[PDB]
């Protein structure tokens, strides 16, 4: 029916992706390895959309997940949320990978596992016989998650042509640059496949974690096990009208078809108040939906780095603002009702623009049928500032003679530098002629 | 095509295979309907229907005067 | 129902004679069929009357099932009736199940004389399922050339056609009304109510089976069927020989252009309703 | 009437036939030495179309057991089930053969106790004026059960050829060649014999076995007790509508009719999902039948070694799928209708296919009125992967001068080796022939 196939993929990418699937089973009110309570199919009316279809009563989840780090494996199997997963449809037991830390490693190793890489993910494809598509749930930090991505954007946009495409992928950290210095060149390499071979990405960037990890989280030294947070709630946020029984924009090809304006325009602006746990002993007073979207027009919860005196000459084209569990319908057109009158998004001069809003009830759970939540989905026309960034950042790397002699040794013949350039400057020029 | 009667038998199946692979929480919730529809307009959409009948007495609560207005 | 349970054995007697002509027992009414069919298969005559009446008596007395052994002594259903035409047509066996007092007020005799018309093609079938059982077993009676594999093409487009048209249909029409039967059983309280709910289930029976005490579409497109395995099995009791296997794959295609034919009017009898012909044509479909 | 003569014949084929009558008397209410329960005939309704017919309540086996092994004997008349067994039909006691262990030892040896072999097996014939046929109950590993099991695939073919004829035949084991080594040799030489010189066949692969004997039997040393278990259920699971009172395909030969395509294709995929003591607790809450059929043609109850990605250019053609004992028979049609939308099986282009289902009440016993069962007769284009296996192991074994010198000393003259590596290949080419 509407059975996506998650690829998880990286260092970075198969954390995120754990507790992913680890979320879901708490709201689903399902176990790992068993079933002990009935409150999945009269609470929850639908749950084969992204795990498998069960054959005893045992939701598998349809994911793959493959590193060349043997390390981001071995911290799951003596968790016990790994005997959900299966030995059988990824790997057995001891697998490993490269070396390694390159981009160009990845890069030549897809073509060298070609048999094998195209033979079990495809195992999985055949098992609706109407796929919605695949989701790259991969990383653009490092070399592991940069490499290989870049590979399977090519030949699956040939093999499934008629399967939606969209990522969730996570942007480095660009504070220092002495652990890693290869982070402008792996990092536009992708970033071009994410454009022309894939149609649309969600950013996350690591410069606005530790933003908002030591804003309201109260942490003194940022540690790596706070980036799966923030992810994992966002990522099963994003899926509630398609989880949980919802009737306009249920799929994912509709989500994301009433929010991009044109190809190589789909970086998606996230936004997600509500992460504090003491605000649960004042919700109990009809804490209303009138003012939980005030503040995500506000830039307060962003997850993008981006100039705070640059949103007077963009505009914004698509705005989606989701409620979720207890919203008091009565009042949402309401709360859309005030939207018109402040003007804190700028409206596109040529064309409309659209603020959406949609329901969908939660989990039967004490923590989500009481407290508001806002999942934001925003699309303005600033996110060429961290595009600005980037390149900025790889200009200035070509000129100090680094990585050029270091970088092509292998599988490297001919200067592909400035096809990524010049490909991204077109993102930028089209991004400001697009309000004329 | 144009409609035809043996096209209501046809139609009423598909629904009956479409709601059962779907994995309905209830099974007898799904054939407690069929399916209707005109003679032959033009085409068959925009001229179907639903007959779903109703049990004792929640039925005078739902004469078959305001199905055809739920049908509508 | 106290009396007509305890002293009498009344629904005991109206399972038996649904066992006899309605083929719901194990293989009595098949070891009735195959010694008959292997005489037609050697052109001897199987009416004679005599042989058949003990070859009836030896169909009821198989099993040993104690519903219909002890009646088979006693208050039989083994006196058969035959008309013999030399015009030869309207043929007709007629068997009769002897039924007691004070069950035969429910029961008439032309209750069980639409019992007997239903059992002359539910037999039927079962002559024509069987006919291409044993045939396979005959395996190429024989046994340019080398059109034996273009034979088989379409051979078992026919024989798989048939196979289905006695499993799923009979399977489908033999439970449905054997589970409401069982419903108004367990309803069962007077005897003007025990006529009527018997009465509305042959009714059930005939539209189960096919339908139509008058002239439809679906008795054609089951006599056109019936053609096809006559001419199915008289061409395999002999050789086949050079152009005897173009002329099977001649009669095959035409054969196959008659089944689609009739499948295209089976739509027809279908959208103009509900009906036990959705089932029908939901096998043919899968078929 | 009905009467089957088996023919359990070698060292393995008389062990699977042993606890297949022992299997027999604890569903019919019977002791092998008296009849202590009158569920017998009440709650049964044929018991005389396997057992002899009766003199005193005795129901006879009709059965004959004849190996070159004293072995195999000898560990039946201590145990108690012996004395139903008669000591006059076979043999009496101090029965023995050969030495021994050769194929041409037992072909060599059926002419020359022709007279004795020819004598007592035909007593059993003439008891019902209607025979059904025989099962060949033998087996194809070792040299005892393939040697003489090939001799009377021939001369019971015109001697009684108006018979049906169809084996449920054990394939060896290939996991290695160390303590035999002959086994490419007397299994070829007996499978030609099985489509020329038989009609139908039951395939029942050995490295199948342990796929499942470790599945969900949980097993650590793998022995040859446990080999009789999942056989000799599926043989009365077989006979359930020849045992038990059915209606359609109520014969052997009702069975075997409509599932052989065409002769030398009748190599039948077996299936049997339920053989775990503690799913009994469950099965109290109404355990329905819309579930047992779609494992069925999900490869896991498969008892053939086949390949997992060449289904896709392989068609079923004739599927079974027979339920038994409680069926709830007002949604049977209901599981029936569920097939054409997974379309799991693959159907030949050429011509239909057909899902065959049937049902037959079970024995009147607890662990068989309540828990589901559900046996298959598949029959799929991909079991030439067992044939070129074999063949693969049997060009490759002549190059290296194996067995050559060591097998032609006796009553053999001629290379009889090319006679049955084309017609494998014949078997194997009109195979992939038969879907146009």
């Amino acid at each position: 029916p509407r059975e996506i196939i998650t690829l998880q993929l990286g260092q970075c990418g198969n954390q995120i992706g754990f507790e992913f699937w680890k979320q879901l089973c708490a709201e689903h009110g399902i176990s790992p390895e068993g079933i002990v309570e009935e409150f999945a199919t009269e609470g929850t009316d639908r749950k084969d959309v992204f795990f498998y279809q069960a054959d005893d009563e045992h939701y598998i989840p349809r994911a793959v997940l493959l590193d060349l780090e043997p390390r981001v494996i071995h911290s799951i199997l003596n968790s016990p949320y790994a005997n959900l997963y299966n030995p059988e449809n990824i790997y057995l037991s001891e697998h490993g990978g490269g070396a390694g830390n390159n981009w160009a490693s990845g890069f030549s190793q897809g073509e060298k596992i070609h048999e094998d890489i195209f033979d079990i993910i495809d195992r999985e494809a055949d098992g609706s016989d109407s796929l919605e598509g695949f989701v790259l749930c991969h990383s653009i930090a490092g070399g592991t998650g940069s490499g290989l991505g870049s590979y399977l954007l090519e030949r699956l946009n040939d093999r499934y042509p008629k399967k939606l495409v969209q990522t969730y992928s996570v942007f480095p950290n660009q504070d220092e640059m002495s652990h890693v210095v290869v982070q402008p060149y792996n990092s536009l390499l992708t970033l071009k496949r994410l454009t022309q071979n894939a149609d649309c990405v969600v950013v996350l960037d690591n410069t606005a974690l530790n933003r908002i990890a030591t804003d309201r989280l109260h942490i003194q030294n940022p540690s790596f096990s706070q980036i799966n947070q923030l992810v994992s709630t966002i990522m099963s946020a994003s899926t509630t009208t398609l989880r949980y029984p919802g009737y306009m924009n249920n799929d994912l090809i509709g989500l994301i078809a009433s929010l991009i304006p044109t190809p190589r325009l789909h970086f998606l602006m996230t936004g997600y108040t509500p992460l504090t746990t003491d605000q649960s002993v004042a919700s109990v007073r009809k804490t209303t939906v009138l003012d939980v979207m005030r503040r995500l027009l506000q830039p307060k919860n962003v997850m993008v780095s981006t100039g705070r005196d640059r949103q007077t000459n963009h505009c914004y084209i698509a705005i989606l603002n989701i409620i979720q569990g207890e919203v008091d319908p009565t009042q949402v057109h309401k709360s859309l009702q005030r939207i018109r009158e402040r003007k804190l998004a700028n409206f596109i001069p040529w064309g409309p623009a659209s603020i959406q809003v949609a329901l969908s009830r939660k989990s039967p759970y004490l923590p989500s049928a009481h407290r508001v939540s806002g999942l934001m989905m925003a699309n303005h026309t600033n996110i060429s500032s961290l595009f600005e960034r980037t390149c900025r950042q790889y200009d200035k790397l070509r000129k100090r003679e680094a990585f050029l002699e270091q970088f092509r040794k292998e599988d490297i013949f001919k200067d592909n530098f400035d096809e990524l350039d010049n490909s991204r400057e077109i993102v930028q020029q089209l991004i400001d002629e697009y309000h004329a | 095509t144009p409609p035809t009667a043996v096209t209501e038998h046809d139609v009423n199946v598909a629904f009956q295979l479409s709601a059962h692979k779907v994995l309905l929480d209830d099974d007898n919730l799904l054939p407690l309907l069929n399916l209707t529809i005109r003679e032959a307009p033009t085409s068959g959409w925009a001229a179907l229907g639903l007959s779903y009948k109703v049990q004792w007495p929640l039925h005078i609560l739902f004469t078959p005067a305001v199905l055809e207005k739920y049908n509508v | 129902m106290y009396t007509l349970k305890k002293d009498y054995r009344l629904v005991e007697y109206l399972q038996a004679m649904r066992n006899f002509f309605l083929l719901e027992a194990g293989d009595t009414m098949y070891d009735f069929y195959t010694p008959i069919f292997d005489k037609i298969r050697e052109k001897e005559p199987w009416l004679n009357l005599s042989y058949l009446n003990v070859q009836i008596q030896e169909a009821v007395g198989q099993r040993y099932p104690d519903d219909s052994t002890r009646l088979s002594v006693s208050f039989e259903s083994v006196d058969l009736a035959k008309k013999k035409l030399p015009v030869h047509t309207l043929d007709g066996l007629i068997l009769s199940y002897k039924v007691p007092w004070p069950v035969d007020i429910v029961i008439s005799s032309e209750c069980q004389k639409i019992y007997n018309q239903v059992f002359l093609l539910l037999l039927l079938i079962k002559w024509a399922k069987y006919s291409l059982d044993v045939l396979q077993f005959n395996e190429l009676g024989n046994a340019k050339g080398q059109q034996i594999h273009r034979m088989f093409l379409l051979r078992v487009k026919l024989m798989h056609f048939v196979n289905s048209l006695h499993n799923y249909l009979m399977t489908r029409i033999l439970h449905s009304t054997g589970l409401e039967f069982q419903h108004q059983v367990e309803e069962a309280k007077d005897l003007d109510q025990l006529i009527k709910i018997h009465y509305r289930y042959l009714s059930t029976i005939h539209d189960r089976c096919l339908l139509r005490e008058k002239v439809s579409s679906v008795k054609e497109a089951i006599m056109k069927v019936l053609n096809v395995v006559l001419m199915f099995a008289d061409r395999w009791h002999a050789g086949l020989g050079a152009w005897k296997k173009e002329s099977i794959v001649k009669m095959e295609s035409d054969f196959t252009n008659c089944h689609k034919f009739l499948v295209k009017v089976l739509n027809k009898a279908v959208c103009r309703g509900s009906f036990p012909h959705l089932e029908s044509l939901a096998l043919s479909l899968m078929a």
